[PDB]
């Protein structure tokens, strides 16, 4: 995260760390969506690009973290993947269309203070909360400049950007499955996710009901926290019958 | 369920120091 | 720079 501040203690209960088991380092941001899944990005699994193609048995999710390095003990759960499910038309060529993935965790982990899953939202709560100007939440343990790592989790309140404005910042053609926040340059304020924040949830909080949806996931950007640049997330709600049909099994 | 409630916020009725940002952000 | 996690996770 660039341009964020250190997160309050569990301020963000249902971040997950996406760990390499070896080399021992941070893989990617995440999402706790229940007791038994998590929820990230496809391309911190499956990335050709990069030679990026993790197995279950490579990594760990690490759950109720705040500090990037340290063994939280007391506090963090670790779990081993049962099963990895990126989204069958998962587009990794181009645009990074449909960047979600799931995962399904060995053992279901306990719920604290600290550890706690986000809602997912259905038709209505999009619609009104995806809007042009409405601020979402973005957390994570990422690259603090383009350009080092932070000690502690990190968050930044980011706008919502109008779809042609996204469009227009960029050579990529955007989808349907995509939206774009950030502050324009005229707006003062700043911010943005980066390298290390993919995968992880653009949050946002529901003035009817008081709870926080996860909207987006970190995707990708051409750079960080540029100028007319902004960053770009999964919609999450657009492929939430993808998630239903792999929840259901 | 109990999604999207804080143990440390939402169940204590305790705001942390940006979601009024968020809530504000909403028109 | 990142502190061991205990065996018992692999
Ligand atoms: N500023 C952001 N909001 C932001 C930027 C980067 C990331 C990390 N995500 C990734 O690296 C994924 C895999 C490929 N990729 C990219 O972002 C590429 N940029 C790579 C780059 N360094 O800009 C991006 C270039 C345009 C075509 C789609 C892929 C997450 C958030
Ligand atoms: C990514 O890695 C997986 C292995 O984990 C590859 O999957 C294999 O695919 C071949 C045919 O393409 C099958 O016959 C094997 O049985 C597969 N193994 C497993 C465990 O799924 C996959 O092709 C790799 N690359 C991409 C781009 O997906
Ligand atoms: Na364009
Ligand atoms: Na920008």
């Amino acid at each position: 995260i660039v341009e964020g501040s250190d997160a309050e203690i569990g301020m963000s209960p249902w971040q997950v760390m996406l760990f390499r088991k070896s080399p021992q380092e941070l893989l990617c941001g995440a999402s706790l969506i229940s007791d038994r899944w998590v929820l990230t990005a496809a391309h911190c699994l499956l990335y050709p690009p990069w030679d990026k193609n993790f197995t279950e048995n490579d990594l760990l999710v690490r759950i109720g973290k705040h500090s990037r390095t340290r063994y939280e003990r007391n506090i963090e759960k670790i779990s081993m993947l049962e099963k990895i499910y990126i989204h069958p038309r998962y587009n990794w060529r181009e645009n990074l269309d449909r960047d979600i993935a799931l995962m399904k965790l060995k053992k279901p982990v306990a719920f604290s203070d600290y550890i706690h899953p986000v809602c997912l939202p259905d038709r209505e709560t999009a619609a009104s909360l995806l809007q042009a100007g409405y601020k979402g939440r973005v957390t994570g343990w990422g690259n603090l400049k383009e350009t080092g790592q932070p000690s502690v989790l990190q968050v930044v309140n980011l706008p919502i950007v109008e779809r042609p404005v996204c469009k227009d910042s960029t050579r990529i053609r955007i989808t349907d499955n995509m939206f774009c926040a950030g502050y324009k340059p005229d707006e003062g304020k700043r911010g943005d996710a980066c390298e290390g924040d993919s995968g992880g949830p653009f949050v946002m909080k529901s003035p009817f009901n008081n709870r926080w949806y996860q909207m987006g996931i970190v995707s990708w950007g051409e750079g960080c926290d540029r100028d007319g640049k902004y960053g770009f997330y999964t919609h999450v709600f657009r492929l939430k019958k993808w998630i239903q049909k792999v929840i259901d099994q | 369920a109990d999604c999207g409630l804080r143990p440390l916020f939402e169940k204590k009725s305790l705001e942390d120091k940006t979601e009024r940002e968020l809530l504000e952000s909403y028109i | 720079d990142f502190e061991e996690i205990p065996e018992e996770y692999l």
